[PDB]
């Protein structure tokens, strides 16, 4: 069939017509992004020739190719300790959770590590791990930060985020409640502080629900992680594909060295071990190019995450769909293999309404323009809201500031103001 | 079938008609004997890397050696989860990390000076006082003025391929 | 070591050009490097096949040198259009985003030249010198609660106060700051307190 491109619709648009929420919701979502790769290690002349004095010296003709690859390798490893270096390690002091979980009623206890194990993982962090599951001179390095200490910065990261908000990465970490702490994150984005102080219980209670959700996904789901699975699937074809290259006898008598020293004199086995050479030599410059595009890849969405834990973690970003899709509120941050996990906290407005609006109101002649908000009227009285949730107030002078006449502007309706 | 590895016992079946092995990577990892009818499990001769943590050489002269994947029985010693490190002390004590070794590994040269091994500190430890009722307001500030070196461009050249290959 | 960057990208420019420079000493399998001294003594067969196999190895040299160079050109235009971004946000303006032009609250960036690349002074506002306060969501006067409209409630153990989020100056809690919206049984965390009208 033909794809759709989505369901059909059709505003409603009008001059005298606005739609203003009068609930809301909160989305939990999850964004998962490769910050580093396994790093790998390609002994040049063990794999060419191996173990073999007369093909090494035959080797060491044809120049400073072996370095050259070995610089390459050495620094691929270097770009990949460095690239989760500067995405996790970026908090200068480790800081833990208070025993006493007072935080209003939200509930991080499956987000926060808990002592009932030997790595101190959360229980999202171990779904996570649980889900994503010598040679002939190939040898894998281990990462410099492991996966207990990659654990311990993200608690300290989420630590320090419930403990003071955003002030932990200007400056030193302030301490602050976490009710006030989701009221400035409130005002951040447009909606007054009274709404969240009013329905603290709902928010909690929806977070909560959010939470559970994101559980029962992570433990039903296991094609959750994709592209961490995507980029370890490449490495292992990678690697697969560089050791069968060595079954192949590029125009020579035998794709064995040892046996092709046995049965042949050097000065006849000459030819035959250079087109080895030459094959192999190939092989692993097409194997080194491929793995230095990769690692520049990996290395844009490593610095991707970087500044995604910096701009929603650290910070309420004001970017459109840049943490989450929403009206960004927080950030989580959760350790993966060889990548990173956000919990990108948004706002979403639900139940819809529509009501009658206006540019100004002409009192006395003077026009009145809203200061914070817009007109709107639910058929015979008008009211001042907000943009983002349905609070009709009365329209006092303290709510509207008075410019010029009423004559200029086009669609103005004539309403009686009040004098406080 | 020549090469070089260490012959020991298998715990595999051989077919009565097979005679050699091979692996998932077309490596022969086993044979039959010749002579008498027993499984020789060819393992690979015993190698790896050599890494050399040095500090630099206005400090000292004292170097280690760290040999990669090794379990300090085929080459003061230590045995690490990237290999073992001869050269170094294993302290009880956690330091910040100077120079890299690996799986959280790192070196750096204390005083009796010489060179040790210690698992780095990822920070200071704290613990913010939260609750409920309490806030920390600042009551002061300072202005730092801090730098950042961002390369723009680089030295532009150009290679003639004829002068180059056939001068 | 403070520019170490840019002495970076030049030493690694000029190992390149050390290696371009050395792979033509290599034979790559021929009677020698020098091909004057080839065409000299070889006869024009066996010449035209060491010449081949000379032109191949310096081919795939040049080429793997032109890949390389390419992949660090890449490098450098992402890290150029990275500077022109941190340029165009922070030294023409003043940026929000955090961690992006210093550990700070930003306030504005001086552009320097550099060889091959750019340096900026990050002007940051980094607070210091906190004290401990006990704080308040809202406050109830005559049975509605009263929220600020910019600013936060502490108290230094006897008296409420509203002050700045950033900048602790100690203001009376009067009606022009306070916004009243609903009653005191509605938010978990109120205390009751005396809202004072000019
Ligand atoms: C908003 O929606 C939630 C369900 O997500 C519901 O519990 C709540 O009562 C709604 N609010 C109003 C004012 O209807
Ligand atoms: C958080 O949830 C867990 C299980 O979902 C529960 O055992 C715990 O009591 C909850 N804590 C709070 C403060 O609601
Ligand atoms: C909202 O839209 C419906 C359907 O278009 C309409 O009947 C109703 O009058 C609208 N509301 C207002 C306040 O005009
Ligand atoms: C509009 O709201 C006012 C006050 O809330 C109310 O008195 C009036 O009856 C409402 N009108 C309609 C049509 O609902
Ligand atoms: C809105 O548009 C309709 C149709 O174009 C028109 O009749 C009406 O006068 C307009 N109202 C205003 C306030 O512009
Ligand atoms: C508002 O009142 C003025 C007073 O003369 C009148 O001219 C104008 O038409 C009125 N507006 C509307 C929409 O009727
Ligand atoms: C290294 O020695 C330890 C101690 O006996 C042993 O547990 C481990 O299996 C050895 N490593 C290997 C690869 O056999
Ligand atoms: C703030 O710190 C500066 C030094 O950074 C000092 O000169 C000044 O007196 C301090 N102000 C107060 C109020 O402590
Ligand atoms: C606040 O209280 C905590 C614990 O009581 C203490 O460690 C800290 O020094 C106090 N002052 C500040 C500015 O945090
Ligand atoms: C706060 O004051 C109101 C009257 O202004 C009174 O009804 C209420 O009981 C007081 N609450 C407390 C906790 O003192
Ligand atoms: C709190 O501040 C007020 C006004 O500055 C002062 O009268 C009072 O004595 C102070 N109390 C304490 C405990 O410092
Ligand atoms: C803060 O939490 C404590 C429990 O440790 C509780 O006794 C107190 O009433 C809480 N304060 C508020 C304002 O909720």
């Amino acid at each position: 069939y033909t794809m759709s491109l989505g369901a059909e619709n059709s505003v409603a648009y009008s001059n005298n017509s606005i739609a203003i929420p009068t609930n809301f919701t909160i989305s939990v979502t999850t964004e998962i992004l490769p910050v580093s790769m396994t790093k790998t290690s390609v002994d040049c002349t063990m794999y060419i020739c191996g173990d073999s004095t007369e093909c090494s010296n035959l080797l060491l003709q044809y120049g400073s190719f072996c370095t050259q690859l070995n610089r390459a390798l050495t620094g691929i490893a270097v770009e990949q300790d460095k690239n989760t270096q500067e995405v996790f390690a970026q908090v200068k002091q480790i800081y833990k959770t208070p025993p006493i979980k007072d935080f209003g009623g939200f509930n991080f206890s499956q987000i926060l590590p808990d002592p009932s194990k030997p790595s101190k993982r959360s229980f999202i962090e171990d779904l996570l791990f649980n889900k994503v599951t010598k040679f002939n001179g190939l040898t894998v390095l281990p990462p410099l930060l492991t996966d207990e200490m990659i654990a311990q910065y993200t608690s300290a990261l989420l630590a320090g985020t419930i403990t003071s908000g955003w002030t932990f990465g200007a400056g030193a970490a302030l301490q602050i409640p976490f009710a006030m702490q989701m009221a400035y994150r409130f005002n951040g984005i447009g909606v007054t502080q009274n709404v969240l102080y009013e329905n603290q219980k709902l928010i909690a209670n929806q977070f909560n629900s959010a939470i559970g959700k994101i559980q029962d996904s992570l433990s039903s789901t296991a094609s959750a992680l994709g592209k961490l699975q995507d980029v370890v699937n490449q490495n292992a074809q990678a690697l697969n594909t560089l050791v069968k290259q060595l079954s192949s006898n590029f125009g020579a008598i035998s794709s064995v060295l040892n046996d092709i020293l046995s049965r042949l004199d050097p000065p006849e086995a000459e030819v035959q071990i250079d087109r080895l050479i030459t094959g192999r030599l190939q092989s692993l410059q097409t194997y080194v190019t491929q793995q230095l595009i990769r690692a520049a890849e990996i290395r844009a969405s490593a610095n991707l995450a970087a500044t995604k834990m910096s701009e929603c973690v650290l910070g309420q970003s004001k970017r459109v769909d840049f943490c989450g899709k929403g009206y960004h509120l927080m950030s989580f941050p959760q350790s993966a293999p060889h990548g990173v996990v956000f919990l990108h906290v948004t706002y979403v407005p639900a139940q819809e309404k529509n009501f009658t609006t206006a540019p100004a109101i002409c009192h006395d002649g003077k026009a009145h323009f809203p200061r914070e908000g817009v007109f709107v009227s639910n058929g015979t009285h008008w009211f001042v809201t907000q943009r983002n949730f349905y609070e009709p107030q009365i329209i006092t002078t303290d709510n509207t500031f008075v410019s010029g006449n009423c004559d200029v502007v086009i669609g103005i309706v004539n309403n009686t103001v009040y004098d406080p | 079938l020549t090469g070089t590895g260490v012959l020991t016992e298998s715990n595999k079946k051989f077919l009565p008609f097979q005679q050699f092995g091979r692996d998932i990577a077309d490596t022969t990892d086993a044979v039959r004997d010749p002579q008498t009818l027993e499984i020789l499990d060819i393992t690979p001769c015993s190698f790896g890397g050599v890494s050399v943590i040095t500090p630099g050489t206005n400090t000292s002269n004292q170097v280690a050696v760290l040999y990669q994947g090794v379990n300090c029985t085929e080459v003061n010693v230590f045995q690490t989860r990237a290999g073992c490190l001869i050269g170094a002390e294993h302290v009880n004590n956690s330091y910040e990390c100077d120079i890299p070794i690996g799986a959280g590994i790192c070196a750096s040269y204390q005083t009796s000076q010489s060179i040790i091994a210690y698992t780095m500190s990822l920070g200071a430890e704290n613990s913010v006082a939260y609750s409920n009722n309490s806030i920390a307001i600042p009551t002061n500030f300072t202005i730092s003025v801090t730098t950042e070196i961002l390369p723009v461009s680089m030295t532009k050249t150009s290679v003639d391929c004829t002068m180059y290959i056939c001068g």
